[PDB]
């Protein structure tokens, strides 16, 4: 036979999961400082750099995505006790819903919202996500504002707005909270959440990063010289 | 209800499975696509795009406009070779950083031929030959024109053309080849002499400057994807 | 073969010469991803100015000289001002246009030198100063004079007053990649001892089938010598440099009052 | 009926699970001085000496493999603490990828290394890897070297290598750690990684090894004497 | 969702088992096979070549090339024999370690005819008969020719012909025999004679050396896959 | 029968007389694995000598007494200075060829001994010290001459110079096995009361088409007395033992300048 | 009994998730339903329904 | 039906008058489980005397009184020094045979007496001390003698020279059985009132096709007085009691010298 291309196609290109978010939540007594007994994390791909230099390849993109969730606790101390299994709680907030303001407040009844409850200790939580693009495809680069300042404007600040940005709020927000309530002795958790990409389109080929990222744009501050040394008549 | 056996391997999280999963927003209304010009099939599609080559790569002029340029000049010492490198696309500092070789880190095997593309930038007065040779590995690397003509080669004629290519074929005993650097699987050697001298008339310039390029031809593939050393991160935002 | 059924009803659930146009004319082109401008498909009435915008506009010439690292340019923030062409962009909230680019410097047959000319969808440039992101409309789009680049990065170390403006650099093409893989752009090359102009061709690319003119630029154009210029044994050596656009199946749509940037 | 020969196939010859591999993880607070947060190991069936024995009956060998994973973990001190269950993380890094250098940095985000995230008390893990031979067979033996000296070197050292060696590096590396904090209790553990050769053919049948394995080569040091006294005329 | 059952067994290892894992590389593409010489398609087919037999395991001569030879003389003593030995294929030292033994010891149960074949390595001018014997379990090992000859036997002449065969069939209670040593499956005995004695004329050595080899037929079966005694390890590199 | 689906899809995943050749003359033979020597198949143009390789080379003549041990030879190494054979191996990257070889050793009826040659593929010896695969090039290619086995292993306790040198063993093969069973492999016996000479065919045997023929030995030839040599009641007996080997479809590919490795 | 393996996301309960479950109560005999006026079979058909705005704000 | 699908590809992974023989004759009979004796089917060349060792051999005569207990042979033991069948059985490794048993037993129309005989195969008997399984080969086949019951166990209570014999009980049958359920194996019943002898015919029973004789017994013989033998108002009445037994389809292979076992 002949050799093939199978392995280099867009699809299996894309076929692993990969870390973008560590996320903590500790379960311990409420007290009027600050704790983490609920943490919200922003929805993105550019907290990591791997699969951000993977997708950034190509100008535009349109994919479906799959998630899963890993949870790892562990205690703190050893004079206070010990706890029973607990339950965790992941909700989706989209734009423009309710955030919760306590890990005991209304908003996590989720009458509309979806929710997955994990029990520790069993299989790794997964779910899967359509492509919820506004336009027709994602834009990874945005040449372009979302404001004009405008000469009869009262002031400057009117149409300030930052560059290659399209919105202040994009996909929501993830909340997760521990459901049982606090035992004598701390708790914390981690939760690692690996993001697979599934049915890929791509389109304008782009050169990769080879500096640094430095920020969600293409700002670059430290490490400008990726080459080195080598001799002109030197195998 | 049906009896079942659970087998190893049960409840087990492996990145590279695929499964089916539940859906968390039924019912949703994508949004159609449109025709964007400059869809991409496959990743080997932009490893067949040609990109220049930073030869020079000197200590004062690597990580600058000059790394790209290699210098000739009708005064040279006509014995001793241009340019001298080997074929290692993803090892090599002067291949490893081009297009072909960003595809090939994210990738362990490596099979297929290569083109060389060579681009002349003097003016249209001068004149003058030039050889540019690969040697398939096993025997010393070529240091004179003798050694350097017995092995595959080509003749350029500037005055004439003012740019060359050299496709380097697929020769080796095993069938793939390491994308690290290997004895074992090591690819040849390619160097460039001067056949004639460059000449110019008067009142032209006596120096002059030199591009080149790489890229993969229809018979070339890569096997078992794996993680790249040209990123990292030290913090998480 | 291995059997397999799906069972959710979701599909994300499943497993995975002379140029003339208009009254204007011109004496190989380069059309970019093999695909001619055209109008949008059957799949508001838009307003189309058949040759009162789709016709040849000159830009400012510039120098090239022994120490000039390069220039760059924004579409269709290049062309705000150019007969009606502009007053369509500013008078209406929607438009789509491509573009034809013609790139003129000639020479003599003594001098040396080769230019890149690359034309970029999406081309964003990095900042001059720590905080990400605060580069400011004005200065983001200079218009029909552009932009230079910069042989190194100098921060803009004031935080009484920051200027806000970008800093390309040649080799890192002012935006974290390296200037040898710029090829994989539609480019051409102007290699003063085989031609004298370069031409391309680019269509509409964008994630919308229309989009608003004013506050996003869909094309970049960037043109750096990569090789010297000289010419026999003479210290200083200056050639201009010229630049042409037409654009091509123009559509506009949204019509109210006018808009008024403030430049400055 | 007549005596049939299904067992003595090669496929029945090698189809059975032999360990190849124990690897030793610990999971305590970092300090300065050395420990065993992660774990590095590198791929090899030469470890061990059954299924080493029974492979080398033959020159050349081409098969695909399963592989499985036990994990076991202990306490090693009872005046600190108790701990949660964890969780195990396992990537393949192939020769060229970038090693980890800490049991957090970036490269565990594996966003192209396959990798397995296991649960402490399921199931053992468990995957499968196809043929992965540069060329059309595996050689268990190879009789010359990777480099050749020239009388044109400027020293000998140029052309040196190793007798019976192909490459430095093969197959990569399996990259072992515990994704889960620190306890205030330390906790260890031990990973056996098991391998089963499938779809398995082979040519150039070579007698057995008679004496003591001595390091990756053929060579021998003790033990030259295996046979045993006997009388000519004695049955 | 579907409702299930577990069964006894859910979540367990066994080292045999043959289940269906996911893959970690997939959409890899597999060097192609090639046709290599010497192919084997099952480990009976090496019991069939035949291979030299350690007979003389004296404790001088173990571990050395002459335990490979049996000494031949004109002047031994008639009425005593050559060589003797039982038919244990992979327990008796002096089978265990050859190829049919060392293929054996990885299984448990046996069953099948033997051939062996003896080799006369004087010179062109020696002359002499020889008796080969076997004799099924059950009686007391002979001693003498006259106890030799009544079981089975074959008359091998020197002169006429260098190398001689006995084939010894399958004759037992039990369908499969047992790899270990055990009185309820024994195989019986093997013993050689003179039947006249060595002749060679003058100028002419007095002493020669005996070769033998044993091999399996294709009537050899084995069964119960088990791991081997042969090779041990007492640390881990 | 039982059910079975296969649910992956990956394979993997899958649950289980007068002899002319040439200018050459040589007045029963052994095939290797019964496969005669042949060309690549249809499945760079190669160069191939069809009989300025392909013939009849002698070695030089060894002496077998009543205390030779063994000898043993490396191919292609046997063969790298013999006439064009050599400089095609040196002038080319790849190589492959097959072999014909055969033994010569004469005596007398009133002799007595026995001889065993083995053709071994990837015939990997034993060092001579505690560290591990450390022979160099040079001591693992003699050439012509070849080496010899040993009754004992002699280990080198010299760390000021290490020799880097094999130290086989005869009733171990040098290998680590037992030589009764070395009969697995091609093998001919010359007993000299029936017969005086041996041959055998060696096709091309390794896991890939074609491979380099300087940094990597194909076949292994071994002679060992099987039986001590005798003659009459004389104390001392010596008798010459010789050897010649024929290339046969030789084919290279990958010519350059030509390879001189430092022998010493 | 049938060998099986089990997947990531088992023993999950994700709440937007459609399984069959058991019925607590049997052989129910259900009410049958009659034609009621005003059935509505998408929310959109309310969104079409024209209603007043609070245009006027102001703070009084 | 239920549904029902095999997985595993093992079959055990699925869920679940005058007789006249050769040159004797005797002036109704019961064969063991229907079965006559035959030959082996066709699923070295075995030998069979066809009437040098089919025929009828008789044993030697003992006496039943008031106080006898019972007796036990074992076959093929009792046959080892008859003619030609106990040299053919010392001759050869591997022997076969059936068997035909005759029991003599005369008395007068005033006597009255019941004798049970029984075929019992594999018959083990119990040993006579607390070391288990320690009888000794020569005590275990007594031969043509046999044995004889006791009404309760002796134990050997000497350690110095143990006896090593069996010690049967008449109401155990000598194994750990009661004596009543001795008729599940082939049986006769002589009852003097009725007739005065008894017949069987067993054939070749073993979990092989053919086996040793030397070491193995295939069949064992039991004759038990269940009605006490009495006579008028006689204190003392002795009759005898005469056993015939005749090989039938005798095989024997493996033939080699003769076996000599040390009885005593
Ligand atoms: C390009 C690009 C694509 C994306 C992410 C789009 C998907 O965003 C999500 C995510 C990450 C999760 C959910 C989600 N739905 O349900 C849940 C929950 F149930 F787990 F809470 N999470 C929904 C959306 C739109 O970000 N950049
Ligand atoms: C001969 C011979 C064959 C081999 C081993 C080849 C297979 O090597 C591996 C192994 C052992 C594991 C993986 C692997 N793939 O994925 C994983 C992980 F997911 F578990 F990390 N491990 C990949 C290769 C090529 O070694 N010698
Ligand atoms: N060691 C640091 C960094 C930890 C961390 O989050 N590291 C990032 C990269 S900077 C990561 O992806 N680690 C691998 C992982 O934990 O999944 C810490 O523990 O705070
Ligand atoms: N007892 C020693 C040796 C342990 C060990 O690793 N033994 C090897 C063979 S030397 C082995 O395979 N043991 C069986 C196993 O633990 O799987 C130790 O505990 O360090």
């Amino acid at each position: 036979q002949r050799r093939s291309r199978s392995e280099s196609t867009i699809e299996s290109f894309f076929a692993r999961g990969a870390c973008v978010a560590i996320i903590e939540v500790d379960n311990e007594e409420p007290t009027t400082r600050a704790q983490k007994l609920f943490a919200m994390w922003r929805i993105t791909y550019k907290d990591t750099v791997q699969l951000r230099r993977k997708l950034e390849f190509f100008t535009y993109s349109r994919f479906d995505m799959e998630l899963t969730f890993v949870v790892t606790a562990n205690f703190t101390n050893t004079n206070n006790g010990h706890a029973l299994n607990q339950v965790y709680q992941i909700m989706y907030i989209p734009p423009g819903a309710p955030t919760p303001k306590s890990w005991d407040d209304y908003t996590w009844q989720t009458s509309s919202n979806p929710s997955i409850f994990y029990t520790y200790g069993a299989a790794p939580a997964r779910i899967s996500v359509p492509y919820v693009g506004l336009a027709n495809a994602y834009s990874h680069f945005y040449d372009g504002f979302a404001k004009v300042p405008l000469k009869t404007d009262a002031n400057d600040q009117i149409g300030d707005s930052l560059y290659s940005a399209m919105t202040v709020d994009d996909f929501g927000v993830l909340a997760i909270r521990v459901v049982n309530d606090h035992n004598p002795t701390k708790v914390t958790s981690k939760v690692r959440i690996y993001m697979k990409p599934k049915h890929v389109r791509v389109w304008c080929p782009r050169p990769p990063r080879a500096v640094p990222y430095y920020g969600p744009g293409v700002d670059y501050k430290d490490n400008l010289n990726p080459l080195s040394e080598k001799g002109l008549t030197t195998y | 209800g049906l009896p079942v056996l659970n087998t190893p391997g049960s409840n087990q999280y492996l990145t590279s499975d695929n499964y089916q999963s539940p859906c968390a927003i039924p019912e949703f209304d994508v949004t159609p696509p449109i025709d964007i010009p400059g869809e991409v099939k496959n990743m080997m599609e932009l490893a067949e795009i040609d990109t220049m080559i930073p030869l020079n790569l000197e200590n004062t002029k690597r990580n600058t406009m000059d790394m790209y340029r290699v210098t000739l000049s009708d005064s040279a010492d006509l014995s001793q070779p241009i340019l001298c490198f080997s074929l290692s696309p993803a090892s090599d500092p002067r291949l490893s950083h081009t297009m072909l070789g960003e595809v090939l880190n994210y990738y362990t095997h490596w099979a297929g031929s290569l083109k060389f593309t060579f681009l002349f930038c003097g003016s249209m007065m001068a004149t003058g030959k030039i050889l540019v040779a690969y040697a398939p590995p096993g025997a010393q690397p070529p240091t004179s024109r003798k050694e350097a003509m017995l092995g595959t080669h080509v003749i350029w004629d500037l005055g004439l053309q003012s740019s060359c290519t050299m496709v380097v074929p697929w020769i080796s005993n095993v069938t793939y080849r390491q994308t690290t650097q290997d004895s074992f699987t090591e690819g040849g050697y390619i160097s460039m002499f001067y056949q004639t001298r460059i000449v110019v008339p008067l009142s032209t310039p006596k120096s002059m400057s030199m591009l080149g390029f790489v890229s993969a031809c229809n018979d070339f593939s890569v096997r078992l994807l794996r993680d790249t050393t040209h990123i990292s991160q030290s913090a998480l935002p | 073969n291995y059997t397999t059924i799906n069972y959710y009803k979701d599909s994300a659930s499943n497993a995975a010469l002379q140029l003339t146009i208009g009254n204007s004319t011109i004496t190989n082109s380069v059309v970019a991803y093999g695909r001619w401008p055209e109008f949008i498909r059957d799949d508001d009435q838009p307003t189309e100015p058949d040759v009162a915008t789709c016709r040849f506009y000159t830009l400012d010439t510039v120098m090239w000289g022994k120490e000039s690292k390069g220039w760059w340019w924004k579409l269709p923030d290049a062309l705000r001002d150019m007969g009606l062409f502009g007053q369509n962009m500013y008078y209406h909230y929607l438009g789509r246009s491509g573009y034809t680019v013609h790139v003129q410097c000639n020479a003599s047959k003594f001098h040396q030198g080769a230019l890149g000319v690359f034309a970029i969808p999406e081309y964003c440039l990095a900042g001059d100063s720590d905080k990400q992101r605060y580069t400011s409309y004005a200065n983001a789009n200079p218009g029909e004079k552009g932009g230079k680049f910069y042989s190194q990065f100098n921060r803009d170390t004031a935080v009484t007053s920051p200027k806000r403006e970008f800093c390309p650099v040649d080799y890192l093409l002012g935006c974290g990649v390296l200037l040898g893989n710029a090829f994989v752009y539609p480019h051409q090359i102007i290699n003063l001892r085989t031609n004298n102009s370069a031409t391309i061709v680019l269509p509409y690319v964008n994630a919308m089938a229309i989009d608003s003119m004013v506050k996003h630029n869909n094309w970049g154009i960037a043109i750096l010598p990569l090789s010297p210029l000289d010419f026999a044994q003479e210290s200083s050596v200056e050639i201009p440099i010229t630049v042409t656009i037409a654009p091509m199946c123009s559509e506009f749509n949204g019509l109210r009052n006018v808009t008024a940037p403030k430049f400055q």
